[PDB]
């Protein structure tokens, strides 16, 4: 089975730099063309860079030319990427891609790895602002209510969201986050209680943010 | 030189063919390949030097390539067949191009429209100097959606922040979008909407400030 498995993705700031590397297995390592391809979260594919079989030939997309070197190791079966002068628009899932053959004619990818996260952002680590998003009016007495959390300006992801300590699960959207302008993440979560209930019962949503070492509780109120 | 072309959508009824087409000059005199990629997976090859088909891949794939336009046919499509498809060459220029991709859709679930539910800034974040408007769209399908805001009736670009769709757990689709504001500037109009609109018809949610 032709395996390739990618590694040493992770965030980092722009200016700064990234190595990746890709095992490859099943195959014979040697005698292809080997590439990198890049996916932007909810964006199409974009080739990075290839290097021939023999090591005499390398290739690199204009975007990326200058600012990353690709290498391989024939004798561990290795593909390295090595990516200096990072830009927050370098952002994407690093693929590593085997050719249908050897040369540069030939490095149409056939077989991809399942690829490494690169983050790249200036953002500083930062636990979130949490608010309540009281239960207005929308439904009904006698009905259904949404009430809320909005957590807000935090990096880098995730963050986890329970309401009253995990007790309460049913009933709970909490949605993916939005990536500001600001390059700071926010999201929301909601729940759906009786409407009967507001006032007699009561509602917390816990905020859970390990990079910023933050655990907020916030109780929210008609 | 190298942009390839690919409609964003089409949509096939199971067991009618889908057609996937993929244009760019002379793109006849290149090897055309195509991949398949399901969410949260990598792309697979189906067809590469524009017709042959990879061991594994069912006969169902088949691939041509003349002049301005390559095309990836499926026969006989089925459910499983449901992905995004890029089509991708290679040219001494560009070296290894890919088109924008096409998402397919075997018509699936039956269309549900959104739910808002459309959030005032809160008291806290206003003693805070800031406010921000939440706007939560939910249970929706197929998974797009346009969303827009107004000041009174006056259009907003300025301050707006919109996820893309994102698979539920029920086979819907949900997104939010925020807006912030300064607290004068969320005192200084009478009132604010978030206006979705998914593939047909347009929602709105409004508040005012109190």
């Amino acid at each position: 089975q032709v395996q390739l498995v990618e590694s040493g993705g992770g965030l980092v700031q722009p200016g700064g730099s990234l190595r990746l590397s890709c095992a490859a297995s099943g195959f014979t390592f040697n005698s292809y063309w080997i590439n990198w391809v890049r996916q932007a979260p909810g964006k199409g594919l974009e080739w990075v860079s290839g290097i021939a079989y023999d090591s005499s030939n390398t290739l690199y997309a204009d975007s990326v030319k200058g600012r990353f070197t690709i290498s391989r190791d024939n004798s561990k079966n290795t593909l390295y990427l090595q990516m200096n002068s990072l830009r927050a628009e370098d952002t994407a899932v690093y693929y590593c891609a085997r050719g249908l053959g050897a040369f540069h004619w030939d490095m149409q990818p056939d077989y991809w790895g399942q690829g490494t996260l690169v983050t790249v952002s200036s953002a500083s680590t930062k636990g979130p602002s949490v608010f309540p998003l009281a239960p207005s009016s929308k439904s009904t007495s006698g009905g259904t209510a949404a009430l809320g959390c909005l957590v807000k300006d935090y990096f880098p992801e995730p963050v986890t969201v329970s309401w009253n300590s995990g007790a309460l699960t049913s009933g709970v959207h909490t949605f993916p986050a939005v990536l500001q302008s600001s390059g700071l993440y926010s999201l929301s979560s909601v729940v759906t209680v009786p409407s009967s209930s507001l006032g007699t019962q009561t509602y917390i949503c816990n905020v859970n943010h390990k990079p910023s070492n933050t655990k907020v509780d916030k109780k929210v109120e008609p | 030189s190298y942009e390839l072309t690919q409609p964003p959508s089409v949509s096939v009824a199971p067991g009618q063919t889908a057609r996937i087409s993929c244009s760019g000059d002379n793109i006849g005199g290149t090897f055309v390949s195509w991949y398949q990629q399901k969410p949260g997976q990598a792309p697979v090859l189906v067809i590469y030097d524009d017709n042959d088909r990879p061991s594994g891949i069912p006969e169902r794939f088949s691939g041509s390539n003349s002049g301005n336009t390559a095309t990836l046919t499926i026969s006989g499509t089925q459910a499983e067949d449901e992905a995004d498809y890029y089509c991708g060459t290679w040219d001494m220029v560009t070296n290894n191009v890919f088109g924008g991709g096409t998402k397919l859709t075997v018509l699936g679930q039956p269309k549900a429209a959104p739910s808002v539910t459309l959030f005032p800034p809160s008291s806290e974040e206003l003693q805070a100097n800031k406010a921000t408007l939440v706007c939560l769209i939910s249970d929706f399908y197929p998974g797009a959606v346009t969303v827009a805001w107004k000041a009174d009736s006056s259009p907003v670009k300025a301050g707006v922040e919109t996820t893309t769709p994102s698979k539920q757990s029920n086979n819907k689709y949900a997104a939010s979008s925020y807006l912030s504001l300064t607290p004068e500037q969320w005192k200084s109009h009478r009132s604010y909407s978030c206006q979705v609109t998914h593939e047909g018809s347009t929602v709105e949610k409004t508040v005012a400030p109190t």
